[PDB]
């Protein structure tokens, strides 16, 4: 932080893809319930016997 | 030409016709979709830091 460097070097500032998400043209519907697990970003929730949101994950009885 | 002798009358020589051919063009239609999300990202020519 303090020093600044006065050497000669090289370095990647880094790279940048895009993440597409939309496929078609239907319209969106959106709604939010309070949750019960940790849900990442664009994952596909369920909801369980208290009404939560739950992440999906079939073969469970 | 057929050879034919001269006493008999001769004969009758065959034709034909020809034929059609049809078609019809394909279709051709792409899209895209424009996020927010393909927008909001820095573009090559910015400076860096600020925008």
């Amino acid at each position: 932080t303090s020093l600044p460097n006065y050497l000669a070097g090289n370095g990647d500032l880094g790279s940048w893809e895009p993440t597409q998400i939309f496929a078609g043209e239907a319209d969106i519907v959106t709604e939010g319930g309070a949750a019960g697990a940790d849900i990442e970003i664009y994952q596909v929730i369920a909801k369980n016997a208290a009404g939560a949101m739950v992440p999906h994950d079939p073969t469970a009885t | 030409a057929p050879f034919v002798a001269p006493n008999v009358q001769g004969r009758v020589i065959k034709e034909s016709g020809y034929n059609t051919k049809t078609f019809k063009p394909a279709y051709v239609k792409p899209k895209h979709v424009i996020d927010p999300n393909m927008i909001i990202p820095r573009q090559p020519g910015e400076a860096l830091g600020t925008g």
